Protein backbone atom coordinates (compact mmCIF):
# COMPACT_ATOMS: atom_id res chain seq x y z
CA UNK A 1 0.00 0.00 0.00
CA UNK A 2 2.77 2.34 1.17
CA UNK A 3 5.21 3.94 -1.65
CA UNK A 4 8.65 1.98 -1.67
CA UNK A 5 11.97 3.49 -0.48
CA UNK A 6 14.14 3.32 -3.17
CA UNK A 7 17.03 1.71 -1.93
CA UNK A 8 19.88 1.44 -5.01
CA UNK A 9 23.83 -0.02 -4.31
CA UNK A 10 25.15 1.83 -7.08
CA UNK A 11 28.72 2.76 -4.83
CA UNK A 12 30.77 1.16 -2.53
CA UNK A 13 28.84 -0.32 0.74
CA UNK A 14 29.30 -1.90 4.25
CA UNK A 15 27.58 -5.25 4.96
CA UNK A 16 27.46 -7.65 7.55
CA UNK A 17 25.87 -11.37 8.33
CA UNK A 18 24.60 -11.99 11.93
CA UNK A 19 22.82 -14.17 13.92
CA UNK A 20 20.08 -12.27 16.13
CA UNK A 21 19.48 -14.68 19.29
CA UNK A 22 23.32 -14.55 20.02
CA UNK A 23 23.44 -11.34 18.62
CA UNK A 24 27.33 -12.06 16.59
CA UNK A 25 28.18 -10.88 13.75
CA UNK A 26 29.68 -14.02 11.53
CA UNK A 27 31.09 -11.59 8.49
CA UNK A 28 31.63 -7.98 7.78
CA UNK A 29 32.92 -6.32 5.23
CA UNK A 30 33.24 -3.75 2.30
CA UNK A 31 32.52 -3.81 -1.25
CA UNK A 32 34.36 -1.07 -3.74
CA UNK A 33 34.23 -3.06 -6.45
CA UNK A 34 31.91 -5.78 -7.50
CA UNK A 35 33.22 -8.86 -9.29
CA UNK A 36 31.54 -11.79 -10.75
CA UNK B 1 30.15 -7.64 22.78
CA UNK B 2 30.98 -7.39 19.12
CA UNK B 3 33.94 -4.97 19.87
CA UNK B 4 36.16 -7.46 18.31
CA UNK B 5 34.69 -7.56 14.97
CA UNK B 6 34.60 -3.91 14.70
CA UNK B 7 38.00 -3.27 16.19
CA UNK B 8 39.46 -6.58 13.80
CA UNK B 9 37.29 -4.96 10.38
CA UNK B 10 38.94 -1.00 11.22
CA UNK B 11 42.18 -2.14 12.07
CA UNK B 12 42.35 -4.94 8.55
CA UNK B 13 40.93 -1.61 6.80
CA UNK B 14 43.45 0.48 7.99
CA UNK B 15 45.92 -1.80 7.04
CA UNK B 16 44.93 -3.36 3.57
CA UNK B 17 45.40 -1.45 0.41
CA UNK B 18 42.58 -3.78 -1.81
CA UNK B 19 38.76 -1.69 -2.47
CA UNK B 20 37.70 -5.11 -0.89
CA UNK B 21 37.50 -6.16 2.59
CA UNK B 22 36.13 -9.26 3.70
CA UNK B 23 36.29 -10.74 7.42
CA UNK B 24 35.04 -13.87 9.90
CA UNK B 25 35.74 -12.44 13.45
CA UNK B 26 34.15 -15.33 14.82
CA UNK B 27 36.64 -17.39 12.63
CA UNK B 28 39.67 -15.71 14.08
CA UNK B 29 38.44 -15.38 17.47
CA UNK B 30 37.89 -19.45 17.06
CA UNK B 31 41.11 -20.04 16.22
CA UNK B 32 43.33 -17.89 18.53
CA UNK B 33 41.00 -18.78 20.92
CA UNK B 34 41.72 -22.73 20.83
CA UNK B 35 45.54 -21.51 20.41
CA UNK B 36 44.89 -18.94 23.89
CA UNK B 37 44.44 -22.46 25.96
CA UNK B 38 48.09 -22.72 25.38
CA UNK B 39 49.28 -19.69 26.56
CA UNK B 40 50.92 -18.16 30.15
CA UNK B 41 51.79 -15.40 31.44
CA UNK B 42 52.61 -12.15 29.03
CA UNK B 43 51.71 -14.06 25.57
CA UNK B 44 48.16 -15.01 27.16
CA UNK B 45 47.47 -11.27 28.63
CA UNK B 46 48.52 -10.15 24.94
CA UNK B 47 46.07 -12.93 22.82
CA UNK B 48 43.23 -11.88 25.67
CA UNK B 49 43.82 -7.93 24.97
CA UNK B 50 43.36 -8.50 21.07
CA UNK B 51 40.61 -10.85 21.05
CA UNK B 52 38.82 -7.83 23.66
CA UNK B 53 38.54 -10.81 26.61
CA UNK B 54 40.38 -9.44 29.21
CA UNK B 55 38.48 -9.81 32.45
CA UNK B 56 37.33 -13.30 31.17
CA UNK B 57 38.75 -16.41 32.52
CA UNK B 58 39.16 -19.28 30.39
CA UNK B 59 37.03 -21.49 31.18
CA UNK B 60 34.56 -18.84 30.64
CA UNK B 61 35.76 -17.86 27.13
CA UNK B 62 35.54 -21.38 26.37
CA UNK B 63 32.22 -22.03 27.42
CA UNK B 64 31.13 -19.54 25.79
CA UNK B 65 32.20 -20.34 22.09
CA UNK B 66 31.31 -23.63 23.17
CA UNK B 67 27.78 -22.53 23.94
CA UNK B 68 27.98 -20.15 20.71
CA UNK B 69 28.91 -22.96 18.66
CA UNK B 70 25.79 -25.00 19.62
CA UNK B 71 23.28 -22.35 19.28
CA UNK B 72 24.59 -21.07 15.77
CA UNK B 73 24.16 -24.83 14.70
CA UNK B 74 20.85 -25.30 15.23
CA UNK B 75 19.22 -21.92 15.06
CA UNK B 76 17.79 -22.76 11.64
CA UNK B 77 17.73 -26.17 9.86
CA UNK B 78 16.81 -24.08 6.60
CA UNK B 79 19.98 -22.46 6.93
CA UNK B 80 23.51 -24.23 6.27
CA UNK B 81 25.95 -23.38 9.18
CA UNK B 82 29.35 -25.12 9.32
CA UNK B 83 31.60 -24.71 12.68
CA UNK B 84 34.57 -26.71 12.11
CA UNK B 85 38.16 -26.63 14.02
CA UNK B 86 41.25 -29.15 13.66
CA UNK B 87 44.36 -29.14 15.10
CA UNK B 88 47.57 -30.80 13.21
CA UNK B 89 51.08 -31.22 15.16
CA UNK B 90 54.07 -32.59 14.14
CA UNK B 91 54.38 -36.55 14.45
CA UNK B 92 57.05 -37.54 17.52
CA UNK B 93 56.22 -34.04 19.49
CA UNK B 94 54.59 -34.36 23.03
CA UNK B 95 51.57 -32.14 22.96
CA UNK B 96 49.90 -31.61 26.45
CA UNK B 97 46.47 -34.06 26.76
CA UNK B 98 45.08 -30.83 29.15
CA UNK B 99 44.83 -28.65 26.23
CA UNK B 100 43.74 -31.32 23.67
CA UNK B 101 41.04 -32.44 25.45
CA UNK B 102 39.85 -28.30 26.09
CA UNK B 103 40.19 -28.06 22.00
CA UNK B 104 37.70 -31.19 21.50
CA UNK B 105 35.65 -30.74 23.98
CA UNK B 106 34.81 -26.90 23.79
CA UNK B 107 35.69 -26.15 19.93
CA UNK B 108 34.69 -30.09 18.55
CA UNK B 109 38.74 -29.48 17.69
CA UNK B 110 39.89 -32.25 15.69
CA UNK B 111 43.05 -33.37 16.40
CA UNK B 112 45.71 -35.28 14.25
CA UNK B 113 49.59 -35.91 14.44
CA UNK B 114 50.88 -35.63 11.05
CA UNK B 115 54.50 -35.71 9.66
CA UNK B 116 54.86 -32.26 7.89
CA UNK B 117 57.27 -33.47 5.45
CA UNK B 118 54.50 -36.07 3.66
CA UNK B 119 53.77 -34.87 0.25
CA UNK B 120 50.13 -35.89 1.89
CA UNK B 121 50.35 -33.26 4.75
CA UNK B 122 49.31 -29.83 2.75
CA UNK B 123 46.72 -31.73 0.77
CA UNK B 124 45.30 -33.40 3.85
CA UNK B 125 45.38 -29.47 5.59
CA UNK B 126 43.53 -27.94 2.31
CA UNK B 127 41.26 -31.02 2.00
CA UNK B 128 39.84 -30.35 5.17
CA UNK B 129 39.73 -26.72 4.44
CA UNK B 130 37.81 -27.69 1.44
CA UNK B 131 35.26 -30.37 2.77
CA UNK B 132 34.31 -27.38 5.42
CA UNK B 133 33.29 -24.66 3.19
CA UNK B 134 31.62 -26.86 0.18
CA UNK B 135 34.95 -25.90 -1.69
CA UNK B 136 34.90 -22.08 -1.51
CA UNK B 137 38.30 -22.23 0.16
CA UNK B 138 40.25 -24.82 -1.27
CA UNK B 139 44.04 -23.69 -0.60
CA UNK B 140 44.78 -22.24 3.17
CA UNK B 141 48.21 -22.92 2.99
CA UNK B 142 50.86 -22.80 -0.12
CA UNK B 143 53.76 -24.56 2.03
CA UNK B 144 54.82 -25.55 5.67
CA UNK B 145 58.11 -24.29 6.87
CA UNK B 146 60.96 -26.59 8.39
CA UNK B 147 60.35 -25.67 11.61
CA UNK B 148 56.08 -25.68 12.01
CA UNK B 149 55.09 -27.21 14.88
CA UNK B 150 50.86 -26.54 14.86
CA UNK B 151 48.46 -25.72 13.17
CA UNK B 152 45.14 -24.19 15.01
CA UNK B 153 42.24 -23.96 12.29
CA UNK B 154 39.00 -22.51 12.19
CA UNK B 155 36.86 -22.90 8.99
CA UNK B 156 33.06 -21.05 9.20
CA UNK B 157 30.62 -21.69 6.29
CA UNK B 158 27.09 -20.14 5.43
CA UNK B 159 24.70 -20.85 2.61
CA UNK B 160 21.33 -19.06 2.98
CA UNK B 161 18.49 -18.85 1.19
CA UNK B 162 16.64 -15.01 1.13
CA UNK B 163 13.37 -14.98 2.78
CA UNK B 164 12.33 -12.99 -0.51
CA UNK B 165 14.25 -14.13 -3.11
CA UNK B 166 15.38 -12.43 -6.07
CA UNK B 167 14.29 -13.42 -9.69
CA UNK B 168 17.24 -13.50 -12.29
CA UNK B 169 14.98 -12.58 -15.25
CA UNK B 170 14.77 -8.97 -13.01
CA UNK B 171 18.96 -8.52 -13.10
CA UNK B 172 19.66 -5.65 -15.24
CA UNK B 173 22.64 -4.50 -16.54
CA UNK B 174 23.23 -1.18 -14.59
CA UNK B 175 26.15 0.78 -13.94
CA UNK B 176 27.98 0.37 -10.42
CA UNK B 177 30.67 3.56 -8.95
CA UNK B 178 33.62 2.29 -7.84
CA UNK B 179 35.66 3.65 -4.56
CA UNK B 180 38.44 4.96 -6.62
CA UNK B 181 35.48 6.69 -8.69
CA UNK B 182 35.68 4.71 -11.97
CA UNK B 183 32.07 3.33 -12.78
CA UNK B 184 31.87 -0.46 -14.19
CA UNK B 185 29.09 -2.37 -15.29
CA UNK B 186 27.48 -5.13 -13.19
CA UNK B 187 24.42 -7.06 -12.66
CA UNK B 188 21.83 -5.09 -10.79
CA UNK B 189 19.75 -7.53 -8.94
CA UNK B 190 16.25 -5.80 -8.22
CA UNK B 191 13.19 -6.68 -6.04
CA UNK B 192 10.24 -4.72 -4.15
CA UNK B 193 9.65 -6.25 -0.86
CA UNK B 194 9.26 -5.95 2.75
CA UNK B 195 12.88 -5.39 4.42
CA UNK B 196 14.14 -3.91 7.95
CA UNK B 197 15.06 -0.12 6.73
CA UNK B 198 16.53 2.66 9.01
CA UNK B 199 18.00 5.94 8.68
CA UNK B 200 20.63 8.20 10.17
CA UNK B 201 22.70 11.01 9.24
CA UNK B 202 24.89 9.28 7.15
CA UNK B 203 23.75 5.86 5.93
CA UNK B 204 20.72 3.85 5.20
CA UNK B 205 20.28 0.71 6.77
CA UNK B 206 18.55 -2.43 4.96
CA UNK B 207 17.96 -5.64 6.58
CA UNK B 208 17.45 -8.63 4.50
CA UNK B 209 16.46 -11.92 6.07
CA UNK B 210 17.30 -15.63 5.36
CA UNK B 211 15.37 -18.83 5.99
CA UNK B 212 13.85 -18.45 9.19
CA UNK B 213 15.04 -15.19 10.13
CA UNK B 214 17.83 -16.20 12.64
CA UNK B 215 20.57 -15.35 10.10
CA UNK B 216 20.42 -11.60 8.28
CA UNK B 217 22.89 -9.38 5.94
CA UNK B 218 22.75 -5.92 7.04
CA UNK B 219 23.68 -3.22 4.78
CA UNK B 220 24.99 0.35 5.68
CA UNK B 221 24.65 2.16 2.42
CA UNK B 222 26.18 6.18 2.84
CA UNK B 223 24.34 8.68 1.04
CA UNK B 224 25.79 10.80 -1.48
CA UNK B 225 28.84 12.86 -0.30
CA UNK B 226 29.25 10.05 2.89
CA UNK B 227 31.79 7.57 2.60
CA UNK B 228 32.08 3.54 3.72
CA UNK B 229 35.59 4.55 5.65
CA UNK B 230 34.12 6.91 7.37
CA UNK B 231 31.06 4.23 8.71
CA UNK B 232 33.65 1.77 9.94
CA UNK B 233 36.00 4.23 11.74
CA UNK B 234 32.64 5.27 13.45
CA UNK B 235 31.17 1.90 13.88
CA UNK B 236 31.28 0.38 17.28
CA UNK B 237 28.84 -1.52 19.56
CA UNK B 238 27.01 1.56 20.65
CA UNK B 239 26.47 2.24 16.69
CA UNK B 240 25.82 -1.18 15.60
CA UNK B 241 22.80 -1.36 18.65
CA UNK B 242 21.29 2.20 17.10
CA UNK B 243 21.10 0.48 13.94
CA UNK B 244 19.50 -2.81 14.76
CA UNK B 245 16.97 -1.08 17.25
CA UNK B 246 15.83 1.59 14.66
CA UNK B 247 15.38 -1.01 11.97
CA UNK B 248 11.49 -1.35 10.87
CA UNK B 249 9.44 -3.22 8.40
CA UNK B 250 9.58 -1.27 5.44
CA UNK B 251 8.39 -1.63 1.35
CA UNK B 252 11.36 -1.13 -0.29
CA UNK B 253 12.50 -1.06 -4.04
CA UNK B 254 15.90 -2.65 -3.57
CA UNK B 255 18.79 -2.43 -6.58
CA UNK B 256 21.89 -4.77 -5.43
CA UNK B 257 24.63 -6.19 -7.52
CA UNK B 258 25.39 -9.68 -7.97
CA UNK B 259 28.69 -9.90 -6.15
CA UNK B 260 31.55 -12.22 -5.28
CA UNK B 261 34.67 -11.31 -3.31
CA UNK B 262 37.57 -13.59 -1.84
CA UNK B 263 39.98 -12.26 0.72
CA UNK B 264 43.16 -13.33 1.70
CA UNK B 265 44.75 -11.38 5.14
CA UNK B 266 48.53 -12.16 7.32
CA UNK B 267 47.31 -10.92 10.63
CA UNK B 268 50.05 -11.52 12.08
CA UNK B 269 52.05 -8.80 10.31
CA UNK B 270 50.61 -5.15 11.47
CA UNK B 271 46.83 -6.26 12.21
CA UNK B 272 46.62 -8.06 15.47
CA UNK B 273 49.92 -6.38 16.47
CA UNK B 274 47.90 -3.18 16.07
CA UNK B 275 45.03 -4.96 18.78
CA UNK B 276 47.74 -5.25 20.96
CA UNK B 277 49.02 -8.97 20.74
CA UNK B 278 53.38 -8.69 19.98
CA UNK B 279 54.96 -11.26 22.48
CA UNK B 280 52.82 -14.50 20.84
CA UNK B 281 54.73 -13.47 17.69
CA UNK B 282 58.47 -13.55 19.22
CA UNK B 283 60.86 -16.11 20.31
CA UNK B 284 60.21 -14.38 24.19
CA UNK B 285 55.96 -16.18 23.48
CA UNK B 286 55.42 -19.39 26.30
CA UNK B 287 52.90 -21.61 25.30
CA UNK B 288 53.67 -24.67 28.19
CA UNK B 289 49.77 -25.23 28.18
CA UNK B 290 50.65 -26.79 24.44
CA UNK B 291 54.14 -28.65 24.68
CA UNK B 292 57.96 -28.09 26.21
CA UNK B 293 58.78 -26.91 23.50
CA UNK B 294 59.70 -23.10 23.20
CA UNK B 295 56.95 -22.72 20.29
CA UNK B 296 55.40 -19.15 18.55
CA UNK B 297 53.09 -17.94 16.43
CA UNK B 298 54.55 -17.38 12.84
CA UNK B 299 51.18 -16.61 10.66
CA UNK B 300 47.85 -16.17 11.63
CA UNK B 301 46.73 -16.77 7.78
CA UNK B 302 42.75 -15.54 7.09
CA UNK B 303 40.69 -16.47 4.27
CA UNK B 304 37.23 -15.72 3.02
CA UNK B 305 34.99 -15.82 0.52
CA UNK B 306 31.04 -14.68 -0.56
CA UNK B 307 29.15 -14.70 -3.23
CA UNK B 308 25.99 -12.73 -3.25
CA UNK B 309 23.02 -13.42 -5.67
CA UNK B 310 19.48 -13.97 -6.63
CA UNK B 311 19.41 -16.99 -4.42
CA UNK B 312 20.82 -15.80 -0.96
CA UNK B 313 24.19 -15.92 -0.06
CA UNK B 314 27.48 -18.48 0.45
CA UNK B 315 29.91 -17.34 2.80
CA UNK B 316 32.66 -18.76 4.23
CA UNK B 317 36.04 -17.91 5.94
CA UNK B 318 39.02 -20.18 7.30
CA UNK B 319 41.67 -18.79 9.56
CA UNK B 320 44.63 -21.03 10.67
CA UNK B 321 47.16 -20.16 13.30
CA UNK B 322 50.78 -21.76 12.57
CA UNK B 323 52.74 -22.46 15.17
CA UNK B 324 56.87 -23.33 14.94
CA UNK B 325 59.92 -24.02 16.78
N1 LIG C 1 64.69 -24.89 18.81
C1 LIG C 1 64.84 -25.13 17.38
C2 LIG C 1 64.11 -26.41 16.99
C3 LIG C 1 64.79 -27.67 17.43
O1 LIG C 1 64.99 -27.85 18.65
O2 LIG C 1 65.06 -28.52 16.56
C4 LIG C 1 64.31 -23.96 16.56
O3 LIG C 1 63.89 -24.13 15.40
Amino acid sequence: STTPINFHINKPFVFAIREKSTGVILFIGEIGEVKE
Amino acid sequence: DNAFAFDLLQTTRKHVTEANVFISPLSVSMALNMTLNGAAGVTADEMKTALRETGYTMEDINEYSHSLREALLKVDPSTTIGMANSIWYKQGELVKEPFILANRTHYDAEVKAVDFSSPATLPAINGWCAQKTNDKITKILDYIPGNAFMYLINAVYFKGIWVTQFKKSDTKRAPFRKADGTTQEVNMMAQKSTFGYTTDECCQYLEMDYGNKAFSMIVMLPNEGQTTRDVIEQLDNKHWSMIIKGIRPTQVSLRMPRFKTECKYGLEKKILPEMGMNVPFTETADFPGITDAAIFISRVIHKTFVQVDEEGTEAAAVTAVEMVK
